[PDB]
């Protein structure tokens, strides 16, 4: 029979650790043989394999490539190639002939191109294809910033471009973009000046000990960050090589592996008829002598894939003619390449690996997610790209905290609250200034004329006010009431005009005898000042609406060490462009009241209303320096106002009965 | 004879389509090294080759083409860059040794991965510091750069950073892209750098330059850096694969500065071959019948040539060489000896290149100044000279840069509303020393009044304005002088003011009362002093305007102003403002109380209101151009012009009325 020859470029020697891996995928790739030597898929024809050995040099490989070329027989394929440079001046290279270049542990994404390589195919899953994943699981338990560092090596750059070309279209912020080269201490600073939640490390295997001891010195670990690292290393690499081991022991637990997986979970009959289980059984028990491989399942899969495709192209329609085609291939034909890459390129079926597909130069892989749980890492979830659902194995995974961290700087807010133990007694004390006013009204229609009538007004009006001043401000049980403070605010000024108007009247009247009608003429001489107030109300009403604004104090502080922080927010009743307005008020206030402050130092020689006027002028004037200097504590200003309000309005009864009713009643 | 054979390759087009013209240069240097017995008793040269277009994989297998058939060849001449690094890495395995032409990767100067490897081409480090020397020249800060993704340019810009590096002047912006051009051209008019160096090839220039006209980027404040070894018609061939038309291409592609090095003799001397470098051109513009406007490689051809002579030199010296087989290697050796030592004087100058590389003294920069490119001038690295000829146009002239600023100082007044206000000062200081003297000469409070307003007016001029007399930058102390003296003069005038309505007063319901008045007075100066004692005085900046608003300069202007101060002296001045005010309030109720009075209280009315009416207009003022000093000087000088005008009617209109 006519043997169809097929070249592998393998390096067999001890020289490099890369022999014991071509001579751990070498079982496979002979028992797959034999197997197709067993059921004999092609009656005229047998395939031959010769191996090469490379050590993947470059001229060394080039060379035996030619030897192979001008000397062996009409080869048909070509298979293998490990190195990443020799297969990429190989795979730059095969169009010369218009070859095809089998390989499988190519893990870069350089050779992601057609136009570069349009003959080039691999079934090992790349670095690009734990990018869906990723985003699966964020969304999987929710997380929203993350801080990224990368090391300035070719591929974590290619990576780390390739994050951006994934990342387009969802709620996603990267905050601390950091890509250190040889210094990662440095860069671990820079993480906790932004503070970033969640590490997306990319590095190589040296560095990673060192960033952990200097992580610990800055202490970047606790209940509070996650780690996704990239864990192919060998395991237990730690083990060998400022910083001691028990000094990243503690430090080194929690940090998230992103591997890919090798086999699969199914025992359903393949192409082939066993189980990955007896696969790897009858396996490990073809071979003893050397250290178990991790590719053989990739060798043995794309046997059969370019078996099963030879026999699909060979299906053609010159029965004879094609068989001379083949027969008779000087290395210058194309079209059966092109007719081969089609029939390779439309491969799809199921393998110890799952099902295949080929989406440009890429079969759809398996990811495995892994933890490194208690001195050792554990298999904790997959991810299958092709039907792109994310498997997770429940009961097994565990958290140092109780939930997987929040990750902005979350706040809330509340309303500044005044002390109720405070707002009490002078509640209680509310009462007594209204019935005492009340009972000295009785008294006086007892003596039943109108002056302490409107002083008692007055009096009353100051008691309601001084009551309804922080009952709307703090209990915000009327909520809809920051717009009634100025509808109080003008029942308050009303009972202050007709009480200072008692204060004033009477002794203007009495300055100017130092009749009935006169009095009459001073009656309506308060009503004017009386509706002057009131014009000024209405201007108040018209210069602004005073409606309910709030001021947002924010310090952010946390009591207890929950990250939950707290913002208070103050009522405030004005809208900051009446500042004109109450600057006049208060100037028409002073003026009106500095005229008896003047003359009580004149008429002394009515004989304890200018004491009573000074001492309540001064209190007046505390009260308003007092109220201008203050509202950073909303109590203590409530409380003080409270105080000179109970001070003022029934010392002004008090001082003007104590000798009243004493004399009176001997 | 004896033919021997040697491999050659001359890329035809592709991104440097410098074959087209070295092949007949090395015809004609083959023609002429066939004449000479000396040199060769015995051998005939022969020559095959290839093309190649920078396609490593034709590369491959012309390589495979010329290596596994016959006869059997000894030096390789390799066109491009990729694949003479392949060749010169894959050499070995013949023991073969290689010479290239026009590579310049630096990196290419190790002798460790490349034993068997030499070029006759400098690198590209040698436009470095005459890059740094022009930019020394103008001193610019802010330079961004693009180039495509590459080994022979990365190696360039890194040794273009840690050459900058030490000359103190920082790489900004630094991106870099493969075949699209469009998303770096936006962040570059987003970034809106000045000065843009670029490292690319040809057709993406074309591209890159229909980007940044489709952008709006050209312009005014934008050079271009590029290398200058292009043709001159470059602009000009007609391209399908972008709908850009040629005049506004040329139009965008106008003043921009290029950069190259010499290749040969400016000189006329001889060679061994007894011809000398402008008979050699004259002799390519003769065979060569496109034009070397047109062609490719014509300024590089001399270096094939000295290579050529230089290589037959090292075979006579040399001097059996017919039984050469890949497998030994003392054949190798004995030329690579003979072939070390090359040491001479050619066409192009001195040859010598075993060593660093780069023996090149001088290099050149020119300029497209209205449709053609113009020379600058010349430049030795090592002299550091910088032949110079004053031929760069620039938009008017002036080279334009990266951004300046401007502080502008905000300007007061000076002029007839200051003299104005000077003659009203003075006028005021004239009446009064006159209505004091003529009440001297035919009140003693009176007079005191008298000299307080006088010293009120004589206050009133020293204000000053936006920096202009005899010496400056005493502001502070001109200030406070002039404020302690306005201080006391108006605590004197207001205090013998209102002395005499609170003595009327007293009378309504001989020094006592003159002295404690006057030690009243001399209270304010107890206050100017502990006023001046723990902070007198301060001369601080306002940058009350916002920067940039010139409308066609790029210097953006700050308009800064300046006001006397203090270390804390608002609530000192609102305090000494109140003390004054209740002063003020309490003799305007003690002229309605007590009612030479009936004119000292309509007096004490006008003064009053004027002062209360600007002390607010004075203090919550700071536009100081039309507003705040003549409001205050017009309220000061009507004051004391109108109190002074009644005050002394009364008396002489009277005296003789
Ligand atoms: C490999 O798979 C198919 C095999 O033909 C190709 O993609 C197909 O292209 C044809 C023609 O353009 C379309 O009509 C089909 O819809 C495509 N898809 C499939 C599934 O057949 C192409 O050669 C390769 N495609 C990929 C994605 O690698
Ligand atoms: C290059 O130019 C061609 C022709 O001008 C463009 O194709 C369109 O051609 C039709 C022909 O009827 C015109 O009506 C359209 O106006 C053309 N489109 C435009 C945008 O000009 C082609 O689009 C141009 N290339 C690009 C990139 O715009
Ligand atoms: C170049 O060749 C010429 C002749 O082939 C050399 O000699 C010349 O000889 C004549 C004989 O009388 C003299 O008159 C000329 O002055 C010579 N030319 C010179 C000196 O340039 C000549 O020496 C050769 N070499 C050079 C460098 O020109
Ligand atoms: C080039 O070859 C010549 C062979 O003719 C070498 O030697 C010559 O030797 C004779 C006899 O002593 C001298 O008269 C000539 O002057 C020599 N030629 C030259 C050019 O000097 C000569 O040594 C060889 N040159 C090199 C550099 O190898
Ligand atoms: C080829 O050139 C000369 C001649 O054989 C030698 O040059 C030596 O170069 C090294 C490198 O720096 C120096 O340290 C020696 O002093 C040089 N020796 C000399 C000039 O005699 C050497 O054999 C070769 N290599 C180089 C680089 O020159
Ligand atoms: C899976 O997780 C849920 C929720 O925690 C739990 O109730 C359930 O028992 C888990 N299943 C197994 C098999 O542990």
């Amino acid at each position: 029979s006519p043997p169809l020859s097929i070249m592998g470029l393998m390096p067999l020697t001890k020289e490099v650790a890369k022999g014991s891996i071509g001579r751990g995928v070498l079982p496979a790739v002979e028992l797959a043989i034999e197997q197709i030597r067993n059921e004999s898929l092609l009656r005229p024809y047998f395939l031959d394999l010769r191996l090469y050995d490379t050590e993947c040099d470059n001229a060394k490989g080039l060379k035996a490539f030619y030897d192979a070329i001008k000397y062996g027989p009409n080869h048909l394929m070509v298979f293998g190639g490990v190195c990443p440079s020799v297969t990429s001046i190989i795979a730059e290279s095969l169009q010369g002939w218009n070859l095809v270049q089998l390989s499988f542990a190519a893990t870069t994404p350089v050779l992601a191109d057609k136009k570069k390589y349009p003959y080039f195919f691999r079934t090992v899953p790349s670095d690009n294809a734990v990018n869906p994943a990723i985003l699966k699981l964020l969304k999987h338990y929710q997380w929203k910033r993350v801080g990224t560092l990368t090391q300035d090596v070719q591929r974590f750059s290619e990576v780390r471009n390739d994050l951006t070309g994934v990342l387009y279209g969802e709620d996603i912020e990267i905050s601390d973009t950091e890509s250190f080269s040889n210094d990662p201490c440095t860069s671990v600073k820079k993480l906790k000046g932004n503070d970033v939640r969640i590490i997306l490390g990319q590095f190589d295997q040296n560095m990673a000990a060192k960033v952990f001891c200097c992580a610990y010195e800055e202490n970047m670990y606790g209940s509070k960050y996650q780690w996704i690292i990239p864990g192919w290393y060998e395991p237990s690499w730690w083990e060998q090589v400022r910083c001691l081991r028990k000094n990243l022991l503690a430090a080194m637990e929690g940090y998230i592996g992103v591997d890919f997986e090798p086999l699969s979970s199914k025992q359903i009959k393949t192409i082939s008829g066993k189980t990955p289980q007896q696969y790897e059984r009858e396996y490990n028990n073809k071979r003893s002598g050397v250290g178990p491989s991790k590719f053989h399942g990739y060798a043995y899969d794309g046997i059969w894939v370019i078996a099963k495709t030879l026999q699909r192209a060979m299906e053609t329609l010159h029965a004879s003619s094609r068989h001379q085609r083949i027969q008779d291939f000087n290395y210058t034909d194309h079209t059966l390449g092109r007719i081969i890459l089609n029939a390779m390129n439309e491969t799809n079926f199921f393998g110890v690996t799952g099902q295949v597909v080929f989406r440009n130069g890429e079969r759809m892989g398996t990811i495995k997610f892994t933890q490194f749980q208690d001195s050792r890492e554990v298999k904790v979830g997959e991810y299958n790209a092709v039907a792109d659902t994310l498997e997770i194995i429940n009961d097994t995974i565990r958290f140092q905290g109780s939930e997987p961290p929040k990750d902005k700087t979350i706040i809330l807010e509340q309303l500044r609250k005044i002390s109720l133990p405070l707002y009490s007694i002078l509640s209680a004390l509310t009462i007594l200034g209204m019935i005492m006013a009340s009972a000295f009204l009785f008294f006086n229609i007892k003596n039943r004329p109108y002056m302490n009538n409107l002083i008692i007004l007055g009096g009353m009006l100051s008691y309601a006010s001084i009551f309804l001043f922080g009952l709307d401000g703090s209990f915000v049980s009327e909520k809809t009431f920051e717009t009634l403070c100025t509808v109080r605010t003008w029942i308050l000024t009303v009972g202050y005009t007709t009480a200072f108007g008692a204060m004033f009247a009477k002794t203007w009247r009495v300055h100017a005898i130092f009749k009935i009608i006169k009095d009459q003429k001073l009656l309506v001489i308060v009503g004017g000042m009386l509706l002057i107030d009131l014009c000024i109300l209405i201007c108040w009403q018209a210069v602004d609406p005073l409606r309910r604004t709030v001021e947002k104090y924010s310090m952010e502080p946390d009591p207890a060490g929950r990250d939950i922080s707290i913002r208070p927010l103050l009522e405030h009743c004005e809208n900051t462009h009446m500042t004109i307005w109450l600057g006049i008020v208060y100037a028409y206030k002073g003026l009106l009241m500095l005229f008896g402050c003047f003359l009580a130092w004149e008429t002394r020689n009515s004989k304890y209303i200018g004491m009573s006027v000074y001492n309540v002028g001064i209190m007046c004037i505390i009260g308003a320096a007092v109220s201008f200097l203050t509202r950073d504590q909303p109590n203590v200003q409530f409380c003080i106002v409270a105080l000179v309000i109970i001070f003022c309005s029934t010392i002004t009864l008090c001082l003007v009965f104590v000798p009243k009713l004493i004399t009176l009643r001997t | 004879r004896r033919a021997v054979y040697i491999g050659a390759l001359f890329p035809m087009s592709g991104g440097w389509p410098g074959g087209q013209a070295c092949q007949p240069a090395v015809e004609m240097a083959l023609e002429d090294v066939n004449s000479r017995r000396d040199i060769l008793p015995d051998y005939e040269l022969k020559l095959i080759h290839h093309d190649s277009k920078c396609d490593p994989g034709q590369a491959t297998k012309y390589l495979y083409e010329l290596l596994y058939n016959d006869p059997i060849k000894i030096i390789l001449m390799p066109g491009c860059s990729s694949v003479s690094t392949l060749v010169a890495e894959a050499a070995r395995m013949w023991n073969l040794i290689v010479l290239s032409y026009g590579s310049s990767s630096p990196a290419l100067s190790n002798r460790q991965r490349f034993p068997t490897f030499f070029r006759t081409h400098p690198s590209a480090t040698l436009h470095n510091p005459t890059r740094v020397k022009l930019f020394e020249k103008w001193g610019w800060k802010k330079i961004a750069t693009i180039q495509q993704t590459t080994e022979v340019f990365t190696s360039t810009l890194d040794d273009l950073e840690e050459r900058v590096k030490e000359a103190g002047i920082e790489i900004t912006f630094r991106q870099s892209f493969f075949s699209d051009p469009a998303v770096p051209v936006k962040n570059l008019k987003r970034q809106d750098a000045r000065i843009i160096v670029g490292l690319f090839y040809e057709t993406e220039a074309r591209k890159v330059f229909c980007e940044v006209y489709k952008e709006r980027l050209f312009g005014k404040k934008y050079v271009w850096f590029l290398i200058g070894w292009y043709a001159d018609n470059w602009f000009k061939i007609y391209d399908p694969s972008i709908n850009c038309t040629v005049d506004e291409m040329t139009e965008a592609v106008e003043g921009h500065i290029t950069t190259e090095i010499v290749m040969l003799n400016p000189a006329n001397t001889r060679s061994i071959s007894n011809m000398t470098s402008q008979e050699f051109v004259e002799k390519l513009t003769k065979r060569l019948k496109r034009h070397p406007e047109e062609t490719g490689g014509f300024q590089e051809a001399p270096l094939a040539y000295d290579a050529i002579w230089a290589l037959a030199l090292a075979l006579n010296k040399t001097s059996r060489l017919e039984d050469f087989n890949y497998n030994n290697q003392t054949i190798t050796d004995q030329i690579y000896r003979a072939m070390n030592s090359s040491s001479f004087e050619g066409v192009s100058g001195h040859v010598v290149f075993d060593a660093s590389g780069s023996r090149m003294a001088w290099t050149l920069i020119e300029q497209l100044q209205g449709g053609s490119y113009k020379k600058i001038g010349y430049y030795d690295s090592t002299k550091d000279d910088l032949s110079w000829s004053k031929t760069d146009k620039w938009i008017g002239g002036s080279p334009p840069a990266d951004q300046t600023l401007v502080i502008k100082t905000f300007r007061f007044l000076s002029q007839k509303l200051f003299i104005s206000v000077s003659v009203l000062s003075s006028l005021g200081i004239v009446l009064a020393v006159v209505c004091l003297s003529f009440n001297i000469y035919n009140p003693n409070l009176n007079n005191l009044t008298a000299v307080g307003c006088s010293l009120a007016l004589a206050a009133v001029f020293p204000l000053g304005l936006d920096g202009y007399h005899i010496g400056r930058n005493q502001f502070p102390f001109v200030c406070q002088a002039r404020l302690w003296l306005l201080g006391l003069g108006f605590s004197l005038g207001y205090g013998s003011m209102f002395t005499k309505i609170w003595w009327v007063h007293t009378v309504f319901t001989p020094w006592k009362l003159y002295a404690t008045v006057g030690l009243l007075v001399g209270m304010d100066v107890l206050t100017l002093a502990i006023w001046q004692i723990v902070d007198p005085l301060h001369r601080t900046i306002e940058t009350f305007a916002k920067e940039e608003p010139k409308e066609d300069i790029d210097v953006s202007i700050l308009p800064q102003l300046e006001h006397c101060s203090s270390r804390k002296m608002n609530t000192w001045l609102g305090i000494f403002y109140g003390y004054k005010g209740l002063l003020l309030l309490l003799g305007i109720f003690l002229a309605y109380e007590t009612k030479d009075h009936r004119a000292v209280g309509m007096a004490i009315y006008n003064v009053a209101v004027l002062c209360l009416i600007t002390a607010p207009v004075t203090m919550i003022l700071s536009s100081q151009q039309d507003a705040a000093f003549a409001f205050a000087s017009l309220a000061i000088v009507f004051s004391s012009y109108i109190t002074l005008v009644v005050l002394f009617v009364p008396k002489m209109r009277r005296l003789i009325t």
